[PDB]
Protein backbone atom coordinates (compact mmCIF):
# COMPACT_ATOMS: atom_id res chain seq x y z
CA UNK A 1 0.00 0.00 0.00
CA UNK A 2 2.37 2.45 1.04
CA UNK A 3 0.34 4.84 2.20
CA UNK A 4 2.77 8.53 1.55
CA UNK A 5 1.84 10.77 3.22
CA UNK A 6 3.35 14.04 1.84
CA UNK A 7 6.79 15.62 1.00
CA UNK A 8 7.90 18.45 2.98
CA UNK A 9 11.35 20.55 1.53
CA UNK A 10 12.51 22.64 4.45
CA UNK A 11 14.41 24.93 2.19
CA UNK A 12 15.77 27.16 4.97
CA UNK A 13 15.01 29.05 7.83
CA UNK A 14 14.22 26.07 10.27
CA UNK A 15 13.34 27.75 13.79
CA UNK A 16 12.25 30.75 12.08
CA UNK A 17 8.91 30.26 9.82
CA UNK A 18 7.42 28.84 7.10
CA UNK A 19 8.60 25.62 8.32
CA UNK A 20 7.03 24.71 11.54
CA UNK A 21 3.38 24.49 10.21
CA UNK A 22 4.77 21.78 7.61
CA UNK A 23 6.57 19.38 10.33
CA UNK A 24 3.66 19.99 12.38
CA UNK A 25 1.28 17.93 10.02
CA UNK A 26 2.93 14.52 10.25
CA UNK A 27 1.25 12.10 12.62
CA UNK A 28 2.46 8.89 13.99
CA UNK A 29 4.80 7.56 10.87
CA UNK A 30 8.14 7.08 9.65
CA UNK A 31 10.22 9.50 8.65
CA UNK A 32 12.63 9.63 6.13
CA UNK A 33 14.99 12.28 6.48
CA UNK A 34 17.56 13.49 3.78
CA UNK A 35 20.07 16.32 4.29
CA UNK A 36 23.83 17.01 6.07
CA UNK A 37 25.08 16.00 9.07
CA UNK A 38 25.06 19.38 10.86
CA UNK A 39 21.63 20.10 8.78
CA UNK A 40 20.30 16.88 10.78
CA UNK A 41 21.39 18.27 13.77
CA UNK A 42 18.92 20.94 13.71
CA UNK A 43 16.43 19.13 11.72
CA UNK A 44 16.43 16.44 15.14
CA UNK A 45 16.65 19.45 17.38
CA UNK A 46 13.58 20.89 15.98
CA UNK A 47 11.62 17.77 15.74
CA UNK A 48 12.42 16.71 19.35
CA UNK A 49 10.97 20.19 20.02
CA UNK B 1 -0.82 22.32 13.52
CA UNK B 2 -4.26 22.37 11.65
CA UNK B 3 -6.77 22.33 13.90
CA UNK B 4 -8.61 25.35 12.18
CA UNK B 5 -10.98 25.34 9.10
CA UNK B 6 -14.31 24.92 7.92
CA UNK B 7 -14.64 21.71 9.59
CA UNK B 8 -13.92 22.83 12.46
CA UNK B 9 -16.26 24.18 15.16
CA UNK B 10 -14.20 26.23 18.22
CA UNK B 11 -16.95 26.33 21.52
CA UNK B 12 -15.73 28.88 23.98
CA UNK B 13 -17.60 29.56 27.27
CA UNK B 14 -18.06 33.04 28.30
CA UNK B 15 -14.76 33.30 30.18
CA UNK B 16 -12.85 34.45 27.04
CA UNK B 17 -14.96 36.22 25.10
CA UNK B 18 -15.11 39.20 28.12
CA UNK B 19 -14.85 42.55 26.99
CA UNK B 20 -16.64 41.64 23.01
CA UNK B 21 -15.44 44.94 22.14
CA UNK B 22 -11.62 43.88 22.34
CA UNK B 23 -11.02 40.76 19.55
CA UNK B 24 -7.55 39.53 19.73
CA UNK B 25 -6.29 39.04 15.82
CA UNK B 26 -5.67 35.31 16.71
CA UNK B 27 -9.21 34.74 17.22
CA UNK B 28 -10.42 32.43 14.34
CA UNK B 29 -13.88 33.19 12.76
CA UNK B 30 -16.40 30.82 13.62
CA UNK B 31 -15.76 31.33 17.18
CA UNK B 32 -19.30 30.20 19.05
CA UNK B 33 -19.73 31.53 22.35
CA UNK B 34 -22.20 31.84 25.14
CA UNK B 35 -22.39 35.16 27.43
CA UNK B 36 -24.66 36.86 29.32
CA UNK B 37 -26.68 39.40 26.78
CA UNK B 38 -25.37 43.14 26.75
CA UNK B 39 -26.94 44.23 23.27
CA UNK B 40 -30.74 43.75 23.83
CA UNK B 41 -30.76 43.99 28.12
CA UNK B 42 -30.27 47.15 28.29
CA UNK B 43 -29.44 48.87 31.38
CA UNK B 44 -32.65 50.16 32.51
CA UNK B 45 -34.41 46.89 31.73
CA UNK B 46 -31.43 45.66 34.54
CA UNK B 47 -31.98 48.28 36.91
CA UNK B 48 -36.20 47.44 36.83
CA UNK B 49 -35.84 43.90 37.28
Amino acid sequence: GWDMQNVITLDTSFEDAKTQVQLKKIHSSVILLYCSKDEAVLILSEARS
Amino acid sequence: LGLTGYDFFWIVPSLVSGNTELIPKEFPSGLISVSYDDWDYSLEARVRD
